[PDB]
RNA sequence: AGGAUGUUGGCUUAGAAGCAGCCAUCAUUUAAAGAAAGCGUAAUAGCUCACUGGUCGAGUCGGCCUGCGCGGAAGAUGUA
């Protein structure tokens, strides 16, 4: 996981989701590209 | 895409060849790679047939002009058109054999004669000799 | 680093940065980056602009940068009191103001143009905007 | 199911041949002769691309093609090597009727409905190696 | 053919210019010939998407004011220091 | 569902086959299919994208101008 104030998708299959007030990337290809806006 | 001067012109061209030709055989072709077409085509030009894959919609546009109102309803699902322009018939006979043989697709309906041909009974066609065999 | 090669004085006041630019549309080139904030641009600022978009469009075409830091900036060293005198001048700036036209470019593409202002956009302390050329 | 590219009357040597397609389990010596047999009638000295076809019982058969376009153009404009940068250097410079004759063989192994598409995609390999079409 | 509906200002000056630009307006004035100049007010965004065209600086535009048309030509318009606006557009009597 | 042919493009390399790197990026059959967008192999193979036919059946795509919010946001006696 990625935690970091700048949250982007690093790739075709990275998805923007917010999850209870938080700006999340999941990406179902590469586990490096998980991210969390914080 | 295709803008709209695309699909006229594509219109028009299939409609002046449905002019010259006598004899359409119409068929699904899907699950077929292209080396099995490219084999295909190779025996479509010797043969001196016509093919070509169109847009469902697109054929029964340029379709309505002449004695091809029939085929309309071969016109769910996908399509590969075979124009007999020069002879007739040979298609309609390519196209049985090559549908046997390979097991995917189907073959449709024919139509000559401005009559559609149902799917069974196309032998007529798939049996009809050569133009010098009267002599 | 650009800095006048001399200069009728060496030290100026503080100043006041009011007021709208001049020079506000894109002039040499087809594109360019204009300042919508109001600040300081350094040389250090201008000079790491200038390359962050010199290495993105691989350098090609051309660039031309319509600001210049001819007002120089002193500082008092650590450890010393207030009085004895200005400063010594330790780098140079140039006061931008609003619609202010930094960089233009031209001979690439406009979505090349788009990514290599928006590298050099990042290295600038104030908000800038993307401009093309128009009819005046 | 592999494909080669194997000189004419000649075969089974192990960084060329052997170890290629004798991993997959097919008989070497065989294929070598069989491949030989029928390439005899070959050029000299023509590469030629062959499409060996193996079965579960490791038993094969395969299919011999007309030789690379590269190939032919490489004869054809009396080189060995096409440009190490084609088009920016230009290496050979084979006629139009060149290019008609190599067509003709790739003709028994193109797709192009016309002599004219046949040497067009010849003449696209020709550019793809440096060799200008003079 | 661009073709421009436009109405008379009541008044000039710094503070009713600015009080346009807030109505999502803004002012022009139509000079040339011997008739007198006439100050007129645009609507900004219908007049914005206008002048997104190259022709619109070189053909002969229309602006009928009180039902009369009058065939100008864009002579000089004044942008917004930073943002993508109209402040003042220059009409010469074609 | 297809994503093909010259062809393993040329050079290089032990190998370099769309996919280490360099140069070229044409042409064919096409409904469409890059001398290949990413994974993959020692090199092939193999997966997938671009693109296109089919099905579905009426909105959907992505820039601008703005209003108000979200994250960015860690301190010491006790909410503070
Ligand atoms: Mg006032
Ligand atoms: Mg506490």
């Amino acid at each position: 996981m990625k935690v970091r104030a700048s949250v982007k998708k690093l790739c075709r299959n990275c998805k923007i989701v917010k999850r209870d007030g938080v700006i999340r990337v999941i990406c179902s290809a590469e586990p490096k590209h998980k991210q969390r806006q914080g | 895409a295709l803008n709209l001067q695309d699909k006229q012109a594509i219109v028009a061209e299939v409609s002046e060849v449905a002019k010259g030709a006598l004899s359409a055989v119409v068929a699904d072709s899907r699950g077929v790679t292209v080396d099995k077409m490219t084999e295909l085509r190779k025996a479509g030009r010797e043969a001196g047939v016509y093919m070509r894959v169109v847009r469902n919609t697109l054929l029964r546009r340029a379709v309505e002009g002449t004695p091809f109102e029939c085929l309309k309803d071969a016109f769910v699902g996908p399509t590969l058109i075979a124009y007999v322009t020069e002879h007739p018939g040979a298609a309609a006979r390519l196209f049985k054999e090559f549908a046997k043989a390979n097991a995917k697709f189907e073959v449709k309906a024919a139509a000559f004669e401005g009559e559609l041909i149902p799917a069974s009974q196309i032998d007529r066609l798939a049996t009809l000799p050569t133009y010098e065999e009267a002599i | 680093m650009l800095q006048p090669k001399r200069t009728k004085f060496r030290k100026m006041h503080k100043g006041r940065n009011r007021g709208l630019a001049q020079g506000t549309d894109v002039s040499f080139g087809s594109f360019g980056l204009k300042a919508v904030g109001r600040g300081r641009l350094t040389a250090r600022q201008i000079e790491a602009a200038r390359r962050a978009m010199t290495r993105a469009v691989k350098r090609q075409g051309k660039i031309w940068i319509r600001v210049f830091p001819d007002k120089p900036i002193t500082e008092k060293p650590l450890a010393v009191r207030m009085g004895k005198g200005k400063g010594n001048v330790e780098y140079w700036v140039a006061l931008i103001q609003p619609g202010k036209v930094l960089y233009e470019m031209d001979g690439v593409p406009e979505e090349l143009a788009r990514e290599a202002f928006k590298l050099a956009a990042a290295k600038l302390p104030i908000k800038t905007t993307f401009v093309t050329k128009t009819v005046m | 199911y592999v494909k080669l590219q194997v000189a004419a009357g000649m075969a089974n040597p192990s960084p060329p041949v052997g170890p290629a397609l004798g991993q997959q389990g097919v008989n070497i010596m065989e294929f070598c002769k069989a491949f030989n047999a029928k390439t005899d009638s070959i050029e000299k000295g023509l590469p030629i691309p062959v499409v060996i076809t193996v079965y579960a019982d490791r038993s094969f058969t395969f299919v011999t093609k007309t030789p690379p376009a590269a190939v032919l153009l490489k004869k054809a404009a009396g080189i060995k090597s096409g440009s190490g940068k084609p088009n920016k250097d230009k290496v050979g410079k084979i006629s139009r009727a060149q290019l008609q004759e190599i067509a003709q063989t790739k003709a028994a192994d193109m797709t192009g409905a016309d002599i004219e598409a046949m040497t067009r995609s010849i003449e696209g390999t020709a550019r793809s190696m440096g060799l200008v079409v003079e | 053919m661009f073709t421009i509906n436009a109405e008379v200002r009541k008044e000039q000056g710094k503070g009713a210019s600015r009080r346009l630009r807030a109505a999502n307006k803004f002012p022009a004035i139509i000079y040339g010939g011997k008739e007198a100049p006439l100050a007129i007010e645009l609507d900004h965004d219908k007049v914005m998407n206008m002048q997104a065209k190259a022709e619109f600086y070189s053909e002969v535009l229309t602006i009928v004011v009180d039902g009369k048309e009058i065939k100008v030509k864009a002579q000089d318009v004044q942008r917004h220091p930073y943002k993508p606006k109209l402040q003042h557009i220059d009409f010469v009597r074609a």
